[PDB]
């Protein structure tokens, strides 16, 4: 599904059947069946509003109405907001559609089409994380009648938001920020997870317009005696239910003018919330936050940062790419793919800034070469999806259609989620090491175990994941 | 003494002084006290405002687990509303509370607000004047307030540094216009709030703009040594977002001892020029002139080395425009790093930035670096603490108060030529307050020291018996009629004499 390079696509909603794409002056409703346009809603900035934008020092390619917030309201109404040439507006479309409300959107919708902002429409309320000023120096996290402290750098210091998750009566915000936490900070960037209660109603008297529950914690995506940190978070995934554990997968990278490198980490949702229960660095949801004391609300506004850092699953990155030419930029996971032995493996898809998608799993071999358990990365495939230079912005998985939608700035491409049908050679089927593809010996076809039925006591199917890739091939006779 | 008419001695230390422009009644705000007087300094009413139980750690509603103790109530604001006859007085207690009292009888309280509005310190500045503003288009007046961060309570962060405040009965003393991301308000950021303090000296309104005369550190970061400068804070009065919040520095520079900078301003007064002075400045006689006294300071402490400097508001407006034009052309840094981190000025297609420029979203909180500069018309060996200017005579005479209690008169004939013609003590050993106001006819001037107020006559030509004494006094108010043996101004002589030398000035002729 191709458009110009000038527009800037942003997945604003995704189902297994349809996806909504906000672009330069329109929003598309696209079928995942064939990436075919199903519906369109055009909304162009008025010539006076976009002459005002170029007047204030912007270019032609900046002064457009980039659609960047979507939400279907519980009444059938449609909430739709756009940058409107650095003058963000929100509209209420009601049924096709017809305009029913138009109003300013400062603090509800970014000014710039950059992937700087995020939001979460949780329980009929929009939680927004963006800038509220044309100059981009007033970051905030805003809900109906509640915002963070304006220009308070201890709460937000030049942040770039990468995602927002709803969870258990909180709303989590994922972003990278400037470091003023350490007394000897020197323009360092650290990645945070923030939290606000959904039943927050502001503090008493003058605090009635500000959060009484904003807390943040640093994310730890480090590699031993010689630590190696990936401090700039780039993309997150939705919450993934891997068995009994809820996990969030994230892509991290090193800072500029540092050893270039990318990593993928995963954090348990329970570990994220547990960090907000430890010490503060020098939050519970009460039914009426307007009953708190001035002492308590002023405290949390002066200690919004937790002491402990959220640790990573397995205590290390699941994949690392250091000193390579490309950087990782997006993440998506197919959870709990049952292998031939009956083990469940999450299959991880991570796109690079030059249009590749890496597929891999992790195996936790218990005492294979030492007494401490050793985690290993099994890379299934690293193929080129987009043209050689184009950055992959997002990934959307459709486990139903066995399709992976790759999102660039001006296109959507779909590829197979699992390549079992494509391969026809025994060596290829075992060297692939996909937890879902296994080589049959009665039938010569490399088969997909989602539709097949093994029985644990039959030598029919053949699969090798723990070994090396050449060792999997030796299992093939002749 | 015959030059001093009435003297009123008060029991407490006095903080402020204003005169009703139509009734000439005198209002005096002091420590634990509040007085109303007649135009002849006869006491009408007196109000006990303190002491009361209060702690700086506590607000009115809550007192954290800290005890309230009897503390003095320093008067910080004294103002009159003309549309609705009512006096506004703000005290230091209870996080800086204002009361609204009746103008006929100050003992009557009409409205008591709990809002924290004013500095709760005894020495932290607070400047307040009433002028047109929002919410409505400029038919309603608002209160522009500027408060220093006293740094003694958590409740102090809530109070803005510069803000417009409503005078509506429904929304008394609330910020005039406020929205989600913007409003009639400027705060100092959490990182500079406790270290970068702002001293507000004088406030005034002129030609659709509100102004503040401030002393403050030139730089927020610690990369440079501490230098104190005088700044000028401006906001468009139509502006309900403070998009027009702008500052330029104010320099009063002298030739003496190589380079001499009088960096610390002590007092300000807005007034009109004379025929001769308006020609020098290149302004009309109806235009405004800012009179201010600057003192060279060792750090933040003013020394006994002051100077008198005048600024025309045509050159103030043209200097603001000069700093704004330059930013909107992309040159330099926006400034005001102590509000938010200073980002570069943006290049803009703006084609008609003039003197009335009222602000936009872009380059909004602008800190000018190009100062308005003036050479003082007079310098002094004492610390000057007040200033007032009248042009009842054909010449402008500037009244200057001393920290030692002296009153001096300077006559300003040009932007280059000025000199003292009178000097005498009003209250010896007692610093003259900054609030120094004239009578409605500009015939008497009210001089307030630590504990007294003195009604001083502006001129007295009758006490010059002979004529060499009349012209020798070099008083611009005094001439000498040829016929009658009286020293008196021109209007007092009768032009019935055939010779035009009937009334002669002190420099135009010889007696
Ligand atoms: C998130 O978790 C990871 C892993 O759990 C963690 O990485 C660990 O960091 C610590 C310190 O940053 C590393 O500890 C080092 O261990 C060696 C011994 O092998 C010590 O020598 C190190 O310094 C000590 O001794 C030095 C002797 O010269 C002294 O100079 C120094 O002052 C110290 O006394 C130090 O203890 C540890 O090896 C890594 N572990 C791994 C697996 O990488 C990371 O720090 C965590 N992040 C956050 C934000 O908490
Ligand atoms: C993108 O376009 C597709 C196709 O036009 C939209 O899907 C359609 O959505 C409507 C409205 O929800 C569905 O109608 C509803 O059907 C249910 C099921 O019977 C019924 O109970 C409701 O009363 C209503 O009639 C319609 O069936 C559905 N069509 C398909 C093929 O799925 C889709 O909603 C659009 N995207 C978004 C974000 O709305
Ligand atoms: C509070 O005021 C009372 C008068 O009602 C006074 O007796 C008391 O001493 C004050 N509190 C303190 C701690 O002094
Ligand atoms: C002024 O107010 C006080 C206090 O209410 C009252 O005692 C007095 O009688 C009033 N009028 C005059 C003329 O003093
Ligand atoms: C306030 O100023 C006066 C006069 O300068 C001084 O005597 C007093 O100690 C000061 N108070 C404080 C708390 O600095």
């Amino acid at each position: 599904f191709i458009g110009n390079s000038t527009d800037y696509f942003k997945i604003l909603d995704h189902n297994d059947e349809f996806v909504l794409v906000g672009a330069k002056d329109v929003i598309y409703n696209v079928s995942l069946n064939g990436l075919k346009e199903i519906a369109r809603l055009e909304w162009h900035s008025t010539d006076a509003d976009r002459e005002l934008c170029a007047l204030k020092g912007k270019h032609e390619w900046d002064c457009h109405n980039y659609l960047r917030v979507y939400a279907l309201r519980p009444n059938g109404e449609v909430l739709l907001c756009g940058t409107n040439s650095y003058k963000p507006r929100c509209r209420h479309y009601t049924p096709r559609y017809e305009v029913s409300r138009d109003v300013e959107a400062q603090g509800l919708c970014p000014y710039s089409p950059a992937h700087n902002s995020t939001y979460a429409f949780a329980d009929g309320h929009l939680y927004s994380a963006t800038v509220a000023d044309f100059s981009g120096g007033d970051p905030l996290i805003y809900r109906e009648n509640l915002r963070t402290e304006q220009y308070d750098l201890k709460q937000l210091n030049q942040p770039d938001f990468v995602g927002a998750i709803e969870r258990n009566g909180y709303v989590l915000f994922f972003f990278r920020e400037l470091s003023m936490e350490v007394m000897n900070f020197g323009k360092a960037v650290y990645s945070r997870v923030a939290r606000v209660c959904k039943n927050d109603r502001g503090g008493p008297y003058s605090h009635g317009k500000s959060w009484t529950s904003f807390l943040k914690a640093r994310l730890n995506c480090s590699v031993g005696e010689f630590p190696f940190y990936f401090d700039e978070i780039q993309a997150i995934s939705p919450i993934v239910e891997s068995g009994s554990k809820s996990l969030i997968y994230a892509v991290f990278t090193t800072s500029v003018n540092a050893i270039p490198g990318s990593a993928v980490c995963a954090f348990n949702v329970d570990d994220i919330l547990a960090a907000f229960d430890g010490e503060f660095k020098s939050g519970q949801c009460v039914e009426d936050s307007r009953t708190l004391t001035s002492i308590a609300v002023n405290f949390i506004k002066n200690h919004p940062l937790m002491e402990e850092a959220v640790p990573a699953v397995h205590g290390r990155p699941l994949l690392t790419k250091v000193n390579l030419h490309h950087r990782l930029t997006a993440i998506a996971v197919h959870p709990q793919v049952k292998s031939l032995s009956g083990a469940y493996y999450d299959v991880i898809y991570s796109g690079t800034d030059d249009g590749k998608v890496t597929k891999f799993i992790n195996i936790l071999s218990t005492h294979p070469n030492s007494t401490v358990d050793r985690l290993k990365t099994v890379v299934i495939s690293e193929m080129q999806v987009l043209p050689l230079g184009t950055p992959i912005r997002e990934l959307v998985i459709s486990t139903s259609k066995n399709s992976l939608v790759v999102v660039s700035d001006g296109s959507l491409v779909s590829v197979p989620l699992h390549h079992c049908s494509h391969i026809v050679d025994c060596l290829g089927c075992l060297s692939l090491q996909d937890p879902i593809c296994a080589w049959d010996l009665q039938t010569h076809e490399c088969k997909n175990l989602a539709t097949s039925q093994h029985k644990f006591g039959t030598k029919t199917y053949l699969q090798s994941l723990n070994s090396t890739k050449k060792a999997a091939a030796l299992l093939c006779p002749h | 003494n015959s030059t001093i008419t009435n003297v009123a001695a008060f029991d407490t230390k006095l903080n402020h002084l204003l005169v009703d422009t139509i009734t000439g009644r005198v209002f005096v705000g002091g420590v634990n006290r509040l007085y109303q007087l007649s135009p002849d300094l006869e006491l009408s009413e007196t109000v006990k405002t303190g002491p009361q139980n209060d702690s700086v750690e506590c607000s009115i509603l809550d007192c954290p687990l800290a005890v309230r103790s009897p503390t003095d109530n320093y008067n910080k604001v004294l103002l009159i509303d003309r549309a609705t006859s009512r006096l506004i007085a703000c005290g230091s207690l209870f996080q800086g509370t204002c009361t609204v009292r009746n103008l006929q009888n100050v003992s009557i309280i009409e409205h008591e607000v709990p809002d924290a509005v004013v500095a709760n310190d005894a020495n932290s500045s607070t400047v307040a004047f009433i002028a047109p503003g929002p919410p409505q288009h400029p038919v309603t007046n608002v209160m522009y307030v500027g408060v220093t961060y006293t740094n003694n309570s958590p409740y102090r962060s809530e109070i803005p540094a510069v803000a417009s405040r409503s005078l509506e009965k429904t929304k008394m003393f609330q910020i005039a216009s406020s929205a989600v991301t913007t409003g009639t308000r400027t705060f100092i950021n959490s990182y500079a709030r406790e270290t970068y303090f702002v001293n507000y000296v004088y406030g005034f309104s002129s030609e659709r703009f509100s102004y503040f005369l401030t002393t403050q550190l030139k730089h927020s970061h610690h990369s440079s040594p501490k230098e104190y400068i005088t700044k000028l804070v401006r906001i468009c009065q139509e502006d309900s977002n403070y998009y027009s919040y702008t500052e330029i520095p104010v320099e009063c520079i002298s030739d003496a001892q190589g380079g001499t900078k009088f960096n610390l301003v002590q007092a300000g007064f807005l007034g009109k020029p004379s025929s001769d002075l308006a020609q020098s400045l290149g302004i009309s006689i109806q235009d405004d002139v800012l009179f201010a006294v600057f003192s060279k300071g060792e750090g933040n402490t003013p020394t006994n080395n002051s100077a008198l400097c005048i600024y025309s508001l045509k050159s103030i407006r043209r200097k603001f425009m000069q700093n704004i034009k330059s930013c909107f052309n992309g040159s330099g840094m926006r400034g005001l790093d102590f509000i938010s981190p200073s980002m570069p000025c943006v290049l803009t297609k703006l084609q008609t930035i003039g003197e009335d420029f009222c602000g936009l979203d872009v380059n909004s909180p602008l800190g000018g670096e190009t100062p308005i500069t003036s050479v003082p018309v007079a310098m002094f060996n004492t610390k000057l603490t007040s200033v007032a200017a009248t042009s009842t005579s054909g010449y402008t005479v500037v009244f200057v108060g001393t920290s030692d209690g002296f009153l001096k008169k300077v006559v300003i004939e040009s932007s280059s030529i000025a000199n003292e013609y009178a000097s005498f003590a009003v209250d010896l050993g007692s610093e003259i307050n900054r609030d120094m106001q004239f009578d409605n006819q500009n015939l008497y001037i009210y001089v307030m020291s630590k504990t007294k107020v003195s009604k001083v006559k502006v001129f007295d030509c009758s006490d010059y018996k002979t004529c060499g004494d009349c012209l020798g006094a070099r008083d611009p108010y005094c001439g000498w009629c040829s016929l009658e043996n009286k020293c008196s101004p021109r209007s007092n002589c009768q032009d019935d004499a055939n010779d035009p030398l009937y009334w002669v000035s002190y420099k135009t002729g010889k007696c």
